[PDB]
């Protein structure tokens, strides 16, 4: 039949959000609340046209937005966030309910700073 | 470093099996107005060692009229089934975390009967066949009620995972909202482990030695430690089900010591049950789990299906 | 019917207890008002991904942000 | 070799099937079907459905123990041909094992065989999926949906089982 | 008296203390000083292999914080 | 992978003790040691005779009730549905049909043993 | 298709030739029947799990339920046969030949 | 037997048949087949004699093996289709296995061996229920999948069963074996036309059901199971001899009786498609069927066999049997030929 | 005698199961949901003869999604040629197929 189409490797290159899953899980709610617009645009397009080859620039944009959010986090409250994701990462199942004190500390620092 | 973990699981359980034989002989001495073994060592601490060394220097004695393949295969299956029984037990971290551990215990409980059945069949004996058919009748008596009791209890847990059973009763004990289910569970595991008053397989009065009446030393010891590992892990299973302890993820030794004390007290109560009651018949047991336990269990299963819908207390499945 | 109940409780109390428990379990979800809360709790558990709809222009009920006022909230799950 | 894990489990599956389909003695047929059920549970567990494997293993173990009781009551003789005790049983066991190993050698050489369908030579890891299942297991959710979707299936299954109890009780009556 | 069985009971106590503490220590050693990850469903497995890929050591318990990014 | 390593470790622990229990000690095997044990006297017939079983009906209904409880185990996952009323009704109806079958066997003397 | 399908249908064919050639024992043919139902179960759940037909996961449970129901029926008929004659041999069922 | 249990079992048999007839799923078709078989097993064990055990065991083994082949065909269709709808099969292997499964369920040669033995070993009412009710669900499923059946296989089965039933009906003195071989011939007649026009198969099914029901009710009313027992009816009730005479004349396809209408329409339909040798062969083997019908009607109606002395004692008592719908069914089985274009309602 | 009762009465008994693209618990899609949708919509209301004549492309593509004959056939060709090239000595595998390449995410 037809020769299948595939974008070149230069179109797929992007700066990566290189963090562990505990960093994502700790700041999941802030990431969901702050970066809703490019994430939801990417999700709408990805569910609409059903093609990852036509949904690449929006993935690029969502990577830049997530990296910008984390770079903003690193500038102000690096140490409470470090303690919070460490207390998340000790748990085997990564429970939210075992680190309510670091939850309050991170929430207070982020709310007062940003 | 998984093989080190496996070895450090499988060696202490058989050491504790030998010392449970010691403790059982001492308690079975001390309740009946006498003493246990206290001559071999300091308060008889070397009796299981002497018993173990004695049983491995005696004659093997494979019978001529017995099919040798199944005769050798059955004790190996019994010991291996008792040894792989212990794997997903969380103390507080299991060796193998499994999504469905409860069904694995149920399937391996079904499989472990076949060692008794084939050891009875292979040894060409009438008493061995009698013990084998008594084991068959005992299994068809207890298995349905055991599975449905465990089903109607796990409905408040949300999943078959045993580690979730620690979290699901971290507020209050699970023996409170299922105390009747706890009693019938205890009776069902008394019947599962072939212990008194539901022995009915290794009967020393109705028969001489049951399905292992032809098994000489060595191979017979495999059935002995298989049965004692079975009773220890079944008490451990009951302790996890109904008597969950406080778990600190930073100090797991607290949960380990609490759990160990509770399971030891359960085994003490098990030997206490052993030295108190006459043995049932093997048809009176069939009229016990069917005419008395099964209708109440069906009613309790209706109750524990409707109750989470009733109180909006459906547990999470995650 | 009271004499029969006394006789059956004197003879086989296990069957009486089982029949009472089964009857309780049958007739209680009909009359209890907390079952709808269980229904809504089961409905409000997010297993899938909540995919967004294209904004044509005439849809003021659906929000534009997770922190917008309009939409189905879960205050009752906190209070209960 | 480890990529062919389901292949090795299916070869033990067919080995047990030809062990107990020779019909040596129903005790050894029971042992063979126990082996086949356990390794079939293994096969379907590497394909992902652990619940289905555990159920088929448990159900077949219960049925095999009851039928063991039956043959110790009913289907037994003085000298049971356990294996090698009869000419035709040993002959057909060897014939089945030889045929099975022959076609395994054939499919591990040409990497394609044609018995009436066409079967490929690689392992069955290729036909898997690269996506994730999220926060649920598909088989458990399907058999959970048995209650909420399949009300008709529940009705016909329960009625068939109740009249099956009636059927077996009115068969063993004697008059 | 009745406390002479307590030697054997205490020996059973330490023999049942051994395997749980051994599994706890082995899990805390072979996972970089933390609890072993529990992957019940495939989302947790995908996240665990995501950490295994970002870590760069082919060892997922080596956890990279936010200092990895620019 | 770890489960097969554990099962193999248990199996070669079990078969190591049997293999050292057959070759180690001194053996004195005669044509009297391996005779079947019949409480001191010679048996009167073979041990492979038909050993008749009285609980056949209970075994058949054990198969049927084992399958009934096999159908019943998806209940913890089925409680996580949205059509909660229909699931509750079908669970209750299945358990009620199980109880009806048990009661019909009870009233018809099916659980009573033959002879 | 995959070679696991080859082995599953090949096991089904083995148990089919086992059922269709009797060895003077009815219970062995019953065992072959349960082997065939086990093979059907394995084949069905393999394709159902591979093609992600999630709603069809309730099917093989029902198939195995009816398998056990017909097995129980076979055992009951075998009790009647063994209560008429001495044994369960299939050659004793030759009254309907005249 | 408890009549409540008997009523429940009969309604369960009917429920399995309609579950097959109304479902749009292959698994539901299979469930209906299983529940029908497992509910009709104890009807055949009503009198509890060894012959009933033999008949039940042979019937159970045959229907079990046929159900296994049915399930294998269903699973192969699921593999090659990914769906479950009751329509044509998407694989020739599945079509062949399904056709042999339904042939084994229908008692078609060369899977015909169990039918005379099972029919003989069970009472007359259970044989009637078998030969009429049980031969509807396989015919319904065969009606559903007619785009996919191989023509050569089904025509081989049809002419083979016609020849074998007509030949085997010549060597029987028991009435139930005669009726089973006649049933085999009639299923050959119906399925020879199924791939050409299935309305002809439905018409043949209805007429054969009516005819064999009338004859089984006659045999139940006279309480005769052998031909020498049937020969006493002229000394008991001559009107019943007239009834069996006209029904045996109709069963051989002798015009102007209603049993000739199915064979006439089969020959009419199969010659629109230029097949002339086959309906001639089916006509000659129908002549063989008419031969053993003629032998039976010579035994019971056209001659007066010697009777016994206790027939006087039987003369003194009038019959109290429940001959349900016997005159209506006899009239429908004899004189439905001038109403032949009624068959269009089955279209 | 397909006495269709379900459409006459308006109830459904086995209609939700019969195809792979029906309603699923929280909308879990099958592997070939789209191909089944295309083949079903191609051959609706035109009969079986016109279904096998006028939707052969869609049906055979769906059947290739189901069993994947040609996919493993092409993979077998590639694997066999690569093995022969490796054994003969005209090919060397790249480093990213050897075990490490500093993987993407
Ligand atoms: C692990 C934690 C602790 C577990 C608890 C058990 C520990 C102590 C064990 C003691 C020794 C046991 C040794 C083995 C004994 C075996 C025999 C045996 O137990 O047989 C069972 C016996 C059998 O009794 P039976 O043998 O006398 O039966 C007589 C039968 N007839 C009459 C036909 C002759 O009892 C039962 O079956 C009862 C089971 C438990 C019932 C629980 C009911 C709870 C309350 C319900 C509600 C009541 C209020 C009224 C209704 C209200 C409604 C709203
Ligand atoms: C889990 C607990 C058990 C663990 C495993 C067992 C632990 C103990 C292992 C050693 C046991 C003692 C040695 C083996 C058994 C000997 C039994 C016996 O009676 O042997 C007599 C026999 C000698 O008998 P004999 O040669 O006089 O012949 C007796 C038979 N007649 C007279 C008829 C000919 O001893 C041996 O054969 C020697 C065995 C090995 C001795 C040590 C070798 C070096 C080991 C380092
Ligand atoms: C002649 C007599 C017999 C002689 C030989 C005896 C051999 C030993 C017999 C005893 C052991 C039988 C085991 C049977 C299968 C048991 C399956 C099992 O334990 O599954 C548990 C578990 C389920 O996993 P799950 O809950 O889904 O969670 C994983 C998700 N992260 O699963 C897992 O965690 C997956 C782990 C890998 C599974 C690989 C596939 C199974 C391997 C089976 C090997 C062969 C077994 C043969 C048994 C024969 C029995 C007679
Ligand atoms: C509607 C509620 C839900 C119903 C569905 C769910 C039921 C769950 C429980 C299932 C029980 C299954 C087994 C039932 C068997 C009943 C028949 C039976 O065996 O009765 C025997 C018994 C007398 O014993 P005996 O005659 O000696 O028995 C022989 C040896 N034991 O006979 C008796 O003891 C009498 C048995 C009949 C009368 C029971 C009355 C119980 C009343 C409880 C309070 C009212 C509850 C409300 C509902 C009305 C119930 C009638
Ligand atoms: C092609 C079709 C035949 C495939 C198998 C061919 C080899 C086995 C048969 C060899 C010939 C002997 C034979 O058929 O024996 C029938 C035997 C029962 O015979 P029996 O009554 O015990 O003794 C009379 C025979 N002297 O009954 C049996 O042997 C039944 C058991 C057969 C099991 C077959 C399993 C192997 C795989 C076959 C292919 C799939």
């Amino acid at each position: 039949p037809g020769i299948v189409e595939l974008p070149s490797l230069e179109d797929l290159k992007v700066q990566e959000v290189k963090v562990s899953s505990s960093v994502l899980k700790a700041a999941a709610h802030h990431y969901g609340a702050q970066c809703d617009k490019p994430n939801k645009e990417f999700m709408l397009c990805r569910w609409e046209e059903k093609d990852p080859r036509r949904c690449l620039e929006e993935g690029k944009l969502v990577n830049q937005c997530a990296l910008e959010f984390f770079r903003q986090i690193k500038r102000h409250c690096a140490e409470p966030f470090t303690e919070y994701w460490t207390c998340i990462d000790y748990s085997g199942l990564q429970l939210f309910r075992r680190c309510r004190k670091e939850q309050a500390q991170f929430d207070k620092c982020v709310l007062d700073k940003l | 470093m998984f093989m080190i973990n496996v070895l450090t699981l499988i060696i202490p359980i058989l050491l504790a099996v030998a010392f449970l034989t010691l403790v059982e002989r001492k308690v079975l001495g001390y309740m009946q107005f006498r003493k246990g073994p206290n001559v071999v060592g300091p308060y008889g601490l070397l009796q299981p060692i002497a018993d173990a060394i004695k049983l491995f220097i005696k004659e093997p004695l494979r019978p001529a009229t017995s099919s040798i393949s199944m005769f050798i295969l059955a004790p190996i299956l019994a010991l291996t089934l008792a040894l792989t029984m212990w794997i997903p037990l969380p103390m507080p971290y299991p060796l193998i975390n499994m999504n469905l551990g409860v069904l694995f215990m149920l399937a391996m409980s079904s499989l472990a009967v076949y060692s008794i059945l084939w050891s009875g069949w292979a040894s060409n004996s009438k008493y061995a066949l009698i013990g084998a058919l008594r084991a068959v009748a005992q299994t068809i008596s207890y298995e349905v009620t055991l599975a449905i009791i465990l089903l109607s209890v796990l409905l408040m847990n949300g999943s078959f995972t045993l580690s979730t059973l620690i979290i699901t009763q971290e507020q209050v004990w699970l023996i409170f909202p299922a105390w009747p289910l706890a009693m019938m569970w205890f009776i069902s595991t008394l019947a599962e482990t072939n212990r008194a008053p539901f022995d009915l397989t290794e009967g020393e009065s109705e028969l001489v030695s049951g399905f292992n009446v032809e098994y000489a030393a060595g191979p017979f010891a495999l059935f002995f430690m298989a049965e004692y590992a079975n009773i220890i892990m079944m008490n451990i299973f009951t302790t996890t089900l109904f008597l969950g302890a406080f778990h600190n993820p930073y100090m797991p030794e607290l949960y380990t010591i609490n759990f160990t004390i509770k399971s030891l007290l359960l085994s003490i109560t098990f030997l206490w049950i052993r030295a108190s009651y006459p043995r049932f018949r093997y048809d009176q047991l069939m009229h016990l789990l069917w005419k008395n336990f099964l209708p109440l269990t069906l009613a309790l299963c209706m109750w524990h299906v409707s109750l989470p819908i009733l109180l909006s207390s459906i547990p999470p499945q995650t | 019917v009271a004499a029969f109940l006394k006789n059956v409780w004197a003879k086989e109390p296990v069957l009486v207890a089982s029949f009472a428990i089964a009857g309780l379990a049958v007739i209680l979800p009909t009359l209890s008002p907390y079952t709808k809360y269980s229904l809504m709790i089961n409905r409000a558990t997010p297993y899938n991904y909540p995919v967004p709809l294209r904004d044509d222009g005439n849809m003021p009920d659906v929000p534009s942000h997770p922190q917008d006022p309009q939409g189905p909230s879960l205050e009752w799950l906190k209070r209960l | 070799m480890m990529t062919y894990i389901v292949f090795i489990l299916s070869i033990i599956f067919v080995m047990g099937f030809v062990g107990f389909s020779s019909k040596p003695s129903p005790i050894y047929g029971g042992l063979g079907l126990i082996v086949s059920g356990g390794v079939g549970c293994g096969i379907v567990l590497n394909f992902g459905g652990s619940f289905l494997g555990l159920m088929v293993f448990l159900i077949y173990l219960g049925g095999m123990m009851v039928v063991f009781g039956y043959t110790t009551a009913m289907a037994t003789e003085q000298y049971p041909e356990v294996w090698v005790s009869n000419k035709v049983v040993l002959g057909t066991f060897i014939t089945g094992l030889l045929m099975e190993f022959l076609m395994v050698y054939y499919v591990l050489k040409d990497k394609e065989v044609e018995i009436v369908f066409k079967f490929n030579g690689m392992g069955d890891w290729v036909i898997y999926d690269t996506g994730d299942s999220g926060f649920f297991s598909e088989e458990a959710m399907g058999i959970a949906a048995l209650y909420s979707y399949g009300t008709w299936l529940v009705i016909v299954t329960g009625w068939s089982l109740l009249i099956g109890v009636v059927v077996i009780m009115e068969i063993t009556r004697g008059n | 008296m009745w406390f002479e069985v307590l030697p054997g009971i205490a020996v059973m106590g330490v023999c049942l203390f051994i395997p749980g503490m051994a599994t706890a220590r082995i899990h805390r050693f072979s996972n970089g000083g933390r609890e072993k990850r529990v992957a019940h469903y495939s989302y947790q497995w995908y996240l665990m292999e995501r950490d295994r890929r970002v870590s760069g050591v082919n060892r997922y318990y080596v956890s990279k914080g936010l200092e990895n990014i620019d | 992978m770890n489960l097969m390593i554990t099962l193999l470790t248990n199996f070669t622990l079990a078969t190591l003790l049997v293999t050292i229990a057959f070759w180690l000690p001194q053996l004195n095997v005669y044509s009297e040691k391996t005779s079947p044990y019949e409480c001191g006297f010679d048996p009167m017939g073979s041990a492979r005779l038909p050993f008749s079983m009285k609980f056949f009906l209970v075994a058949i209904t054990f198969l049927l009730f084992d399958l009934e409880i096999a159908l019943l185990l998806p209940l913890p996952w089925a409680s996580q549905t949205t059509n909660l009323n229909t699931m509750l009704t079908m669970a209750l109806l299945l358990i009620f049909l199980l109880a009806v079958s048990l009661a019909y066997e009870w009233t018809q003397k099916g659980l009573e043993w033959t002879e | 298709m995959s070679l696991v399908y080859m082995n599953i249908m090949m096991a089904f064919t083995v148990s089919l030739t086992g059922l269709l050639m009797y060895r003077s024992h009815l219970m062995s043919s019953l065992l072959c029947l349960e082997g065939m139902m086990l093979s059907l179960f394995i084949l069905a759940t393999l394709m159902i799990l591979n093609s992600h037909f999630t709603l069809a996961s309730m099917m093989p449970i029902i198939l195995l339920v009816f398998a056990a129901c017909e097995a129980a029926l076979g055992l009951s008929l075998l009790v009647m046969v063994s209560n008429t004659y001495g044994t369960d041999y299939v050659q004793n069922l030759n009254l309907l030949q005249c | 037997m408890n009549p409540i249990i008997l009523i429940i079992i009969l309604m369960t048999v009917m429920l399995g048949t309609i579950i097959v007839m109304i479902s749009t799923h292959w698994l539901l078709i299979w469930i209906g087949f299983e529940m029908n078989m497992l509910a009709i097993i104890p009807i055949m064990m009503k009198k509890h004699n060894p012959r009933a055990t033999e008949a039940s065991t042979k019937y159970f083994l045959t229907q079990s093996t046929a159900s296994m082949l049915l399930m294998m065909a269903i699973i192969i269709n699921l593999m090659f289709s990914g769906q479950w709808t009751v329509m044509k099969l998407f694989n020739p292997m599945a079509s062949m296995l399904m056709t042999m499964a339904l042939a084994m369920k229908l008692g078609m040669a060369p899977f015909h061996f169990w039918v005379p033995e099972v029919t003989q070993g069970i009472p007359l009412s259970s044989g009637l229920i078998l030969l009429t009710w049980q031969k509807l669900a396989p015919m319904s499923v065969l009606y559903q999948i007619l785009p996919s059946i191989n023509l050569d296989l089904i025509l081989t089965l049809s002419i083979l069963s016609i020849t074998i039933g007509g030949w085997g009906g010549l060597n029987q003195t028991q009435l139930r074996k005669i009726m089973a071989y006649s049933s085999i011939a009639h299923m050959g007649w119906m399925t020879a036309v199924l791939l050409y026009n299935p309305t002809m198969t439905l018409l043949n099914l209805i007429i054969y059901i009516i005819m064999t029901s009338t004859m089984f009710t006659l045999f139940m009313a006279n309480s005769t199971t052998t031909t020498l027992s049937l020969s006493h009816t002229w000394n008991k009730a001559p009107i019943m001899t007239i009834l069996v005479l006209i029904t045996l004349l109709s069963m051989g396809g002798l015009p102007p009786l209603s049993g000739f209408m199915p064979k006439w329409m089969i020959i009419q339909e199969m010659t629109k498609n230029d097949s002339i040798i086959l309906p001639t062969l089916m006509a000659i083997t129908a002549l063989l069927n008419l031969y053993f019908y003629m032998r039976l009607t010579y035994s019971t109606a056209l001659t007066m066999f010697p009777s016994t002395n206790n027939m006087k004692m039987k003369w003194q008592f009038p019959t109290t049997k429940r001959m349900t719908l016997l005159p209506t069914m006899t009239v429908l089985s004899t004189m439905l030929l001038p109403l032949t274009p009624i068959l269009s309602i089955l279209e | 005698p397909f006495f269709d009762v379900q459409k006459k009465l308006g109830v459904d008994l086995d209609h939700w199961m019969t195809i792979q693209s029906a309603e699923q618990p929280h909308r879990i899609p099958a592997r070939c949901h789209a191909f089944e949708k295309e083949w079903i919509e191609c051959a609706h209301g035109i009969g079986s003869i016109r279904a096998e004549k006028e939707c052969k492309i869609e049906f055979e593509d769906f059947r290739e999604c189901l069993l994947r004959q040609k996919t493993m056939k092409r993979l077998n060709a590639i694997k066999r040629q690569r093995d022969k090239l490796i054994k003969e000595g005209k090919y060397t595998p790249p480093p990213h197929h050897s075990g490490q390449e500093d993987l993407r995410p």
